């Protein structure tokens, strides 16, 4: 759930994921790990709860 | 003559659909796709925004 990012192995092989996929797969996660903690734009040092 | 005889008629249509079908024509194309998983290295610049 974390939505970790591969790249495949070795640089400048064919495999890799994507720039476009890079974006959004990057961004969301941000958002859970902020979601979570962060509820909103900004992180909640002292943490976030929803009700 | 002494017979008389019983006519049913009937008709056919000949049409051509595929001369009109055909394969117009085919096209292709060139793309560099953003995989990460590289390097730079080869030249540089170009193409700037």
């Amino acid at each position: 759930m974390k939505q970790n990012i591969n790249i495949g192995n070795v640089v400048d092989d064919g495999t890799g994921d994507y720039l476009r996929k890079g974006g959004i797969k990057i961004n969301e996660n941000f958002d859970e790990l902020y979601y979570e903690l962060g509820d909103g734009d900004v992180p909640y040092s002292a943490g976030a709860w929803k009700t | 003559v002494g017979f008389g005889f019983i006519a049913i008629t009937l008709l056919t249509m000949f049409i051509n659909v595929g001369l009109t079908l055909k394969h117009t024509e085919t096209i292709i194309n060139k793309y560099k796709n953003y995989k990460w998983d590289s390097g730079l290295p080869t030249e540089y610049a170009d193409r700037i925004a």
